[PDB]
């Protein structure tokens, strides 16, 4: 259910600005935590947490051209599966 | 004066259980915010409360309109023995209330 | 076991709430710390216990021995203010308290 | 019998000050303590900040060098004690 509709607003070749609906006031979670790491795996992914009322958060530090996997968590996996996308920088 | 913010104490720990059972593990953002403004704000009149009266009876009386009104307002919209003992502890406040 | 890890969490209430008076509207450092450590821990207890034991069985009995814990915490730490007659009244509360949960 | 006592300036700066002050004993302690600066001349009214009751020390910036100044040190409420206050020139 929460989150829904993840996707990239803006994009530098090392950074991405995503955004996702938070739900409605009253199905508002407490934190998002958002997940990004290399798309193939030789290294582990980094991880970070934002506020549930916001909607948005920025993703610095990137490799140019290499394509990335962000996942937004919910606090818990009880509000719906974690929405997760690609992109390529 | 005292007996008034005691049963504001009260209505504000019943705000909190019922913005508790609302939100899941204090993840629902708003009601989890609610729950901490009216604990942290029963808690600083309970504070405030128990100086003034006698505290076993700031607790007796506690008891007693709290599951009142916890089950008062759960046949309000929410989910016999329970109306007349609604009233036993009612008198029982009436002769410890001014 | 469950209604002793009850007892557990009534009793740090019980603490709790006779250090609030020292809090001294959460002014005074130590007793204000002191009764927010002392519910922390019967928050954890009581939970700990709700997964085994009913609801209104567990409230009574922390309605009951908590009116009875403290007031005598109250004829000691303190001592005794009473601005109305009937000490009775209290257990007449805990008797209507008894008998909108057990009943 | 009063709290908090021996205000002091430990270190100074033309634009910032850190003071410290006597918590009392254990019992005395307080949740937290407000500190007021202003100007000694008194021409403006009066910066405040509130700081926790376990830290003893505190440390204020923003000021203009030179100017003669007046910290007191508050607590939450009027029954620890008198305010302690003190004076110092940047
Ligand atoms: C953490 N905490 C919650 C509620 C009370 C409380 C005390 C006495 N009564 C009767 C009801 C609620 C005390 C502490």
């Amino acid at each position: 259910s929460v989150p829904t509709k993840l996707e990239v607003v803006a994009a530098t070749p090392t950074s991405l600005l995503i955004s996702w609906d938070a739900g409605h006031w009253w199905e508002w979670v407490t934190y998002y935590r958002i997940t990004y790491g290399e798309t193939g795996g030789n290294s582990p992914v980094q991880e970070f947490t934002v506020p549930g009322y916001s909607s948005t958060a920025t993703i610095s530090g990137l490799k140019p051209g290499v394509d990335y996997t962000i996942t937004v968590y919910a606090p818990t996996s009880d509000y719906g599966s974690p929405i997760s996308i690609n992109y390529r920088t | 004066n005292p007996y008034i913010y005691l049963g504001g104490a009260i209505l504000a720990e019943v705000i909190g259980t019922t913005l508790m059972k609302f939100s899941n593990g204090f993840t629902r953002l708003i009601p989890s915010m609610g729950t901490i403004i009216c604990y942290c704000a029963s808690f600083w009149l309970l504070a405030q409360t128990l100086a003034y009266i006698p505290t076993g009876i700031a607790y007796a009386i506690w008891s007693g309109v709290g599951i009142v009104l916890i089950s008062l307002l759960s046949w309000g919209f929410f989910g016999l023995p329970a109306i007349i003992g609604m009233m036993l502890i009612c008198a029982g406040v009436l002769i410890i209330n001014l």
